[PDB]
């Protein structure tokens, strides 16, 4: 793969997108979720006392680079999952650039979420004033000051696991036979440490189900998640029905229903009827499309893999396109 | 689904 380039593999149906990422000399190969909702690199490691048996372990022993730090940290994502351990300090390569010294985070606790998961741990992409410690640098921040990416951005195709899954993540730059005509710029609010956007409207057909609503990008969300007004509006749309549990229950057959399309920044950008169905069990789907009592949406992989996405860590702003497909 | 802080 070329330089700063770093394919990724779709998890089930599209629930997650990991990579691989060496750490330590000589290495080893982690998969790390990539995740624009959060700022920390964190691992599995052998000082873990509740991990998966499965997890790849950073071996601190084993890296003649690493170098020990007497910080300790503790991490809670959205939906409660959490990690806790020490600080270290050691090489990392993000597809064949090798940052060093950087700020690496070993877990000694993990939820079992985590410990039956398919990742070794996250790689945090959000901006660092939510690093969970004071002073780290973020793989961005480094890659940026040890002079390995040119232009501040990583580009971002997020596959479907009903086109054969994948995805690829490149830092410095971006790949346009993903995407479908013009890229659309769009401003970011990071004051919150998020990629926060501003969407225009959201329509269903000629339907307005929502008039202007903040969201943040996150890669490291699967569904769409909205405030709860807009959710309501939006399955109203689709006749789905609220399974009381931030989720709804939607029709398996997406055959009829009209793509859910986001005005953003004077374009247009959609949920494709085929992401509305999230998962299917026993015949029944869950819709692609969720709740959460927050006054922001989530915007998630249901989103993300409609919409290739450059992040601008230096602006900041996002440039946008439908995928090709 | 996963809601990554």
């Amino acid at each position: 793969a070329g330089v700063g380039t770093v394919p990724m593999t779709d998890y089930g149906n599209d629930i997650e997108y990991y990579g691989q990422v060496t750490i330590g000399t000589p290495g080893k190969k982690f998969n790390l979720d990539f995740d624009t909702g959060s700022s920390d690199l964190w691992i599995a490691s052998t000082l873990c006392t509740n991990c998966g048996s499965g997890q790849t372990k950073y071996d601190p022993n084993q890296s003649s680079t690493y170098q020990a730090d007497g910080r300790t940290w503790s991490i809670s994502y959205g939906d409660g999952s959490s990690a806790s351990g020490i600080l270290a300090k050691d090489n990392v390569n993000l597809g064949g650039l090798l940052i060093k010294g950087q700020t690496i985070e070993l877990a000694k606790r993990e939820a079992a979420s985590f410990a039956s998961g398919p990742n070794d741990g996250l790689l945090g992409l959000g901006f660092d004033t939510i690093t969970t410690v004071r002073g780290v640098k973020t793989p961005m921040d480094n890659l940026i000051s040890q002079g390995l990416i040119s232009r501040p951005i990583f580009g971002v195709y997020l596959g479907k696991a009903k086109n054969g899954g994948g995805g690829e993540y490149i830092f410095g730059g971006y790949d346009s036979t993903k995407f479908k005509g013009s890229l659309t710029t769009v401003p970011i609010d990071n004051s919150r440490g998020w990629w926060g956007i501003t969407v225009d409207r959201a329509t269903v057909g000629t339907s307005t189900v929502a008039s202007s609503f903040d969201g943040i990008l996150d890669t490291g969300t699967t569904l769409l998640i909205l405030p709860n007004n807009i959710a309501a509006s939006v399955a109203r749309a689709y006749g789905a029905s609220d399974n009381g549990d931030g989720t709804y229950t939607i029709s398996c057959d997406t055959s009829a229903f009209k793509p859910l399309v986001f005005s953003i920044n004077g374009a247009s950008f959609q949920v494709s009827p085929d992401s509305l169905v999230f998962e299917e069990f026993q015949g029944q789907c869950i819709a692609g499309f969720g709740y959460g009592n927050w006054g922001f949406a989530i915007i998630g992989d249901t989103f993300l893999k409609n919409n290739y996405v450059v992040f601008n860590q230096g602006v900041p702003e996002v440039q946008i396109a439908p995928v090709a497909e | 689904p996963f809601h990554x802080v």
